[PDB]
């Protein structure tokens, strides 16, 4: 049952999907980029210590202390009143541990004997080295005595050296923590091994335990008991006299690096058509918590993708840095807390830019009160604020003027008016949208840069891509994802000198890729793909194309056919040249034939028909792309030609030029590429949908009986519906 | 460096360079900066300019030095730089020491290691990496350059060398003759060079003997070139396939739009140097041979320009980059064993202060020795000029280095300088021992100070509140605690003859001595010890 995969200390609820619900706008719990939530699978993950080596007073002392450690457990379970038998069951309160080495069970005795070895071998696995104080603290051997009466019969004495005399660094706790977690990890593999899983309770028979959960997670009592017993045979390890120097804590931080996809940080601002040309105007941000957050003053030129407070399109300030941010970073101001509430003053008719923390006014290293000392007018200001990793905060642009918290305080009297003193509907909110689309690739764009060249009588139409950036100091050396804007549309019912008729009757359409010498085919991947493609990674495969097989049956469950999804269908060119001399000697030639009436993806390669294929759906978009990472100034090219009886890719994508042999790009038909930069429109209005538990009995409980509607334009070529 | 300039000439010369290097980049002086750490550390009366340029520059751009960082514009040190500058620093250090007084030098000095060491972070790991055979031998002093190749013919080829060369020389002779195919030499058994027609647009397995020397020579020397400085190389199994699927025929394939890394430019640019050393040293034997012509292109690698290196550098990586189109691989050829960054010892603030102390207790020595000495004749001791040393750049030096690494000493890797900037627990225990030795030193010795005693007491009046006593009393060495002890042993009889002398009379020749020697050290430096105690709550 789905309930059995709770996690212990959480509560089971049912939430939204998504971030944001119907509330209150200056209660909007704004949330920046997440956490990776890759601990909640566990996978044990221990350090291996077979490789190293250990040292001779570790061989001849690994069985004295096996001895003492394994009567130590002995004697912990005869202080909980346990009673030694002949039989193995202990649910009979009797069991043959008790006894010693020749006459205890002797898998038990092998057992005792290697996790000794591998407790003294991670204990230099784990960074430290131990020595011997000298040889006076093994030679002398004290033994401090337990009652023999409520031990059992068995004449050895039980008790050495023992809790008290040695001393606690925090260091040697945190040791044992560790290696009390490894001990936990190595108990875990071997459940693994066994086929064992987690689970809330716990089942010998369907191989569950709510046990086998991270050292952090387990139950306190237990973690407690193996770790008294594990620091307490350190406490004979160090009585033994083998000192140890503890490894530093090395610094290392990971500054949440690692987020939620590939976003680090979220920026939020106002729509574009509420910046103000004049005026004084008054805004506040409230952080929740504290972290790597920025606010301050945006012109609608800001590029959500980059970092507020770099370019001079941005005026922001920063919490922890105490910095503030326009083309580069100047401190100024102080640290907030979580709860600080930041108010940002505008003034633009004098240019003056202030911020207050908490009702305080900041100053800067200099004299200057203000922060910003003069400006541009340009096209007009908007809030603006970005998130960062694991960070919420509420906008509140003074709708009431009630809800302001220091603006009575800090504001008023100087006449500084709230955002929205004199709106009656709420600001729309625009931010950044995590999932990148295509768009055309701009001529000022740095990077990429596309050429059109003309086709002649013997020459094809072409579409260069090259990278005029490249060759130079501060590339980026990541993969590209390009694609032409026109589709092709397959059948809606699939049916079940060249020739002139049969060109005019075929739907088979045809487009050339030319790898050009010099660039790395392995890096260029060519195929179609489809609208749903919304996949951008730094590291790309065939592996990775999401894929499903909906299986159809019939009434007795026996499948009759099998459907594939893909919303990726391509080949790649470093294996599609197995032979060689097909990129040395002239660029690599793909070509991609497409079926309309069959649904057949089939790639050419030099004459070679590749083996791979690919069956589509009918009425499926379509559009040629390829992907490719940069090695050279000159990266690839879209040939529009056709092969013999095949018609012509611009016959396929034009349905005015249907019947036209003669291969066509018209300017419609120009390269797109996959871009993270745009922006999404918060909805003024959400769906209210109240979420209750009703009963055991009954369930969670969710309903929405509130109608709500929007107008949505559909692009046709693009296959994809704005607002 | 020429000596026919007047001395107005020198001067002109001089604020030139100075102009240009100051608003000129970093990344363009790291060049020259190694004919500096070769040339400032002879100390000569030529190395004036120097000192003031490496001074300017190295407070330009201090923060690209210190910051972790940098400036995001302008980048970080890539710590090579960074050696050659501790090398540069300490040389400079010790061969002023070595050196007789001159007072110009010495204060011209003083601010050029005050900038360096601030410039340097003083926990700076030295890369284990030292350089070889360099190129200071390139630029000797016999001639102001030499031509020194490395010995390639020592160096053997293997077999998949063998079978690269058979191939490559193949792909040269394709691209030999396709360029005279191109230019008009055609194929033809005559052999006449007006006519534009030889025998040798003919397939490499049939031409004659004679590319097989001029070929391979390019290519098995730069083979031989690879292994004297080892870079092992590996193959891809494409050149496998080629030799699988298997006059003459002209095809014309294209060269130039394969790219390379950054390391590997480096590569070829290295290697191109030693084209350049070979080529030069030939033109030098042909240039004794004529007896004189100093022809223009002898200025060295370095200084060799653009439009002079690019036909050469371009024929240098085109082997590489057939050589990785053809399916082979070149990797670097050494691998550190090991670096050690929680090391003491590479940390630049350890050999610097334990340095500072070994001169301190040396002075300490000499301090011994004038306790008799200044009670005897004559002061001329085999260390006046070395107390002098002192007294100009070891404690002034102090002040600028700790003026400079304030937060530094201080940073326990306890909340300041998150970025980077932690000065070991240990370190803070010897500055403290170091603190109390030159406590000692400058105890009872103000008249003996020639009028440095004053400077000397503000110095450790400043290092008396860089000085910090927390980490002292967590964790320190006996020797150290007793000489805090100590420390405050003599301060408490200072405190109690203070007490004395306002005992019998309060309102204000060896009560007058004393008397000025306290007003002199004592009271400035009684209050930095009470201020940093009362500031601390020690
Ligand atoms: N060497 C041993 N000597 C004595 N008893 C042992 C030994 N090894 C295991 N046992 C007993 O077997 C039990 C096995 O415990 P373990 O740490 O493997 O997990 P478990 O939670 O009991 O098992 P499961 O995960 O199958 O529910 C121990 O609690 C102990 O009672």
């Amino acid at each position: 049952p789905c309930y059995e995969a709770v996690l212990p200390k959480e509560k089971l609820k049912v939430e939204h999907s998504r971030e944001y619900k119907q509330e209150r706008t200056y209660t909007r719990d704004l949330l920046g980029p997440t956490v990776s939530l890759t601990q909640a699978a566990f996978t044990p993950i221990p350090v291996d210590t077979s490789q190293i080596v250990l040292p001779p007073h570790l061989e001849r002392i690994r069985e004295k202390l096996a001895e003492n450690i394994h009567e130590l457990w002995v004697m912990n379970k005869i202080e909980l009143g346990w009673q030694y038998g002949p039989v193995r069951d202990d649910n009979k309160r009797q069991h043959p541990c008790l006894v010693e080495f020749s006459k205890l069970p002797e898998q038990e005795r092998n057992y005792n004997l290697q996790m000794s070895l591998e407790t003294l071998k991670t204990l230099l696995a784990l960074g430290c080295h131990v020595g011997i104080s000298d040889e006076h603290a093994e030679d002398k051997v004290k033994k401090m005595k337990l009652p023999k009466n409520y031990q059992l019969t068995s004449g050895y004495k039980p008790a050495p050296m023992d809790l008290s005399f040695i001393k606690l660094t925090p260091s040697q706790e945190a040791m044992v923590d560790k290696l009390a977690e490894n001990a936990h990890n190595v108990w875990a593999r071997d459940r693994i091994r066994q086929g064992w899983t987690y689970g809330i309770q716990q089942d010998v028979k369907n191989r569950r335990n709510p046990r086998l959960v991270p050292y952090t997670l387990l139950d306190d009592r237990t973690k407690k008991s193996n770790k008294d017993s594990l620091r307490e045979a350190v406490r004979t390890l160090l009585g033994y006299g083998y000192n140890l120097e503890a490894p530093d804590q090395d610094h290392a931080a990971r500054a949440e690096v690692c987020s939620g996809t590939g976003e680090r940080f979220r920026i939020f601002r106002a729509e574009k058509t509420y910046a103000v040309k004049a005026g004084r105007w008054y805004f506040e941000f409230e952080t929740v918590t504290a972290g790597d957050m920025r606010v301050g003053w945006s012109r609608p030129g800001c590029q959500p993708d980059q970092e507020l407070g770099s370019d001079e399109r941005a005026f922001a300030f920063d919490g922890f840095k105490a910095q503030r941010w326009h083309q580069g970073n100047e401190h100024y101001g102080r640290s907030w807390q979580a709860g600080d509430v930041v108010g940002c003053m505008v003034d633009m008719n004098e240019h003056t830019m202030m911020f207050t923390l908490n009702g305080e006014i900041l100053l800067d290293d200099s004299g200057s009160e203000l922060a910003f000392k003069d400006f541009d007018v340009g096209d007009g200001f908007i809030p603006v604020c970005s998130l960062g990793v694991a960070q919420v905060g509420r906008m509140n642009f003074g709708k009431d003027v009630s809800t302001l918290k220091y603006f009575t305080i800090c504001g008023l009297q100087e006449g500084y008016e709230p955002f929205a003193v004199n709106t009656n509907r709420d600001i729309t909110m625009w931010l950044s949208k995590r999932l990148p689309q295509f768009l055309q690739v701009p001529s000022n764009h740095e990077h990429i840069e596309v050429t059109r060249i003309d086709g002649t009588i013997d020459s094809s139409p072409c579409l260069k891509v090259t990278q005029k950036s490249f060759g130079s100091q501060n590339s980026n050396t990541d993969i590209m994802f390009y694609r032409l804007s026109m589709p092709i549309e397959c059948a809606e019912v699939f049916s079940k000198r060249d020739d002139y008729d049969f060109l005019m009757q075929t739907s088979t359409y045809y487009y050339s890729v030319r790898i050009f010498p010099g660039q790395e085919p392995a890096n260029v991947w060519v195929g179609w793909i489809t609208s749903d493609f919304h996949q951008y990674d730094t590291g790309f495969d065939l592996d990775r194309v999401r894929t499903v097989t909906v299986t159809l049956g019939d009434e007795k469950g026996k499948v009759h056919e099998s459907i594939k999804r893909s919303n990726c269908y391509m080949v790649c060119a470093g294996e599609s040249m197995s032979p060689g001399q097909g990129r040395n000697n002239n660029g690599l030639e793909i070509g991609c034939v497409v079926d309309a009436a069959s649904g057949l993806l089939t790639f050419i390669a030099n004459g070679k028909e590749l083996s791979t294929y690919y069956q589509v759906e009918p009425s499926t978009k379509l559009f040629p792309a390829v992907f490719a990472q940069a090695t050279s100034p000159n990266v690839f090219q879209f040939e529009l030609g056709r092969i013999k009886n095949v018609m012509p890719l611009s016959a396929g994508l034009f349905k005015s030029e249907h019947k036209n042999p003669v291969p066509q790009c018209p300017p419609r038909l120009h390269v797109q590429f996959l871009s993270h930069v745009l922006w999404s429109r918060m909805p003024n209005q959400f769906l209210k949908v109240d979420v209750s538990r009703i009963s055991e009995r009954q369930g969670w409980l969710v309903q929405c009986l509130d109608p709500l509607q929007f107008m949505s334009l559909h692009i046709p070529e693009e296959n994809r519906s704005v607002d | 460096k020429g000596c026919s300039l007047t001395k107005a000439q020198r001067d002109s010369i001089e604020v030139c360079l100075l102009s240009i290097c100051g608003q000129l980049r970093p990344s363009m002086m790291q060049h020259l900066l190694r004919r500096l750490v070769f040339d400032v550390p002879l100390l000569n009366e030529h190395a004036k300019m120097p000192l003031k340029l490496l001074t300017n520059h190295y407070e330009r751009c201090w923060k690209y030095y210190c910051l972790p960082g940098g400036w995001g514009n302008f980048g970080a040190a890539s710590e090579e730089e960074l050696h050659l500058s501790r090398k540069l620093f300490w040389g400079i250090f010790d061969a002023l020491s070595q050196k007789k007084y001159e007072q110009e030098l010495f204060k011209l000095a003083l601010p050029c290691l005050s900038a360096v060491a601030g410039a340097l972070p003083p926990d700076y790991m030295e890369s284990n990496y030292v350089s070889m055979m360099e190129k200071q031998s390139s630029m000797d002093s016999e001639g102001n350059f030499n031509p020194q190749p490395v010995d390639t013919s020592n160096i053997t080829i293997p077999e998949k060398l063998e079978y690269f060369i058979n191939k490559y020389a193949e792909h040269s002779h394709d691209k030999w003759s396709m360029d005279k195919l191109a230019n008009g030499w055609i194929y033809g058994e005559i052999y006449s060079d007006s006519s534009k027609v030889q025998p040798l647009m003919k397939p490499y397995k049939l031409l004659s003997e004679k590319e097989k020397e001029i070929y391979r020579w390019p290519i098995k020397e730069s083979l031989k070139t690879m292994l004297a400085w080892g870079w092992r190389i590996e193959r891809t199994r494409e050149g496998d396939s080629m030799a699988l699927y298997n006059g003459y025929s002209p095809r014309a394939i294209d060269m130039s739009n394969v790219t390379l890394s950054r390391d590997l430019h480096a590569m070829a640019e290295m290697m191109a140097e030693n084209y350049h050393n070979i080529w030069a040293k030939k033109k030098k034997m042909e240039l004794e041979s004529k007896g004189g012509g100093n022809h223009p292109l002898l200025v060295p690698y370095d200084t060799l320009t653009a439009k002079e290196k690019a036909k050469d550098r371009e024929k240098a990586q085109d082997i590489l980059k057939f050589l990785q189109i053809n399916g082979y691989a070149v990797s670097r050829g050494f691998k550190d064993l090991e670096l050690d960054t929680p090391s003491i010892e590479k940390r630049f603030a350890y050999s610097f202060l334990q340095q500072l102390i070994r001169y301190v207790d040396e002075a300490h020595q000499y301090i011994l020795e004038f306790d008799g000495g200044s009670r005897g004749k004559g002061e001329h001791f085999p260390y006046e000029q070395e107390i002098k040393f002192f007294a100009k750049v070891v404690l002034p030096l102090i002040d600028q280095y700790f003026k400079n690494h304030r937060l530094y000493f201080l940073s326990a890797a306890s909340r300041p300088l998150c970025s980077g900037g932690h000065a070991s627990n240990k370190e803070k225990e010897m500055v403290t021992s170091l603190f109390c030795k030159l406590g000692v030193l400058v105890r009872h010795r103000i008249s003996l100070f020639g009028n440095d005693a004053t400077s000397i007491v503000n110095c450790l009046h400043i290092l008396g509140q860089t000085l910090d006593a927390r980490t002292v009393m967590k964790t320190g060495l006996e020797s150290v605690k007793s000489a805090l002890r100590a420390f405050l042993d003599n301060a408490a009889e200072d405190l109690e003859k203070t007490m004395e002398n306002l005992k019998q009379g309060q309102f204000t020749k060896g009560v007058t001595q004393i008397i000025n020697y306290t007003t002199v050290a004592l009271l400035p430096m009684l209050s930095s010890l009470f201020e940093h105690i009362g500031q601390h709550q020690f």
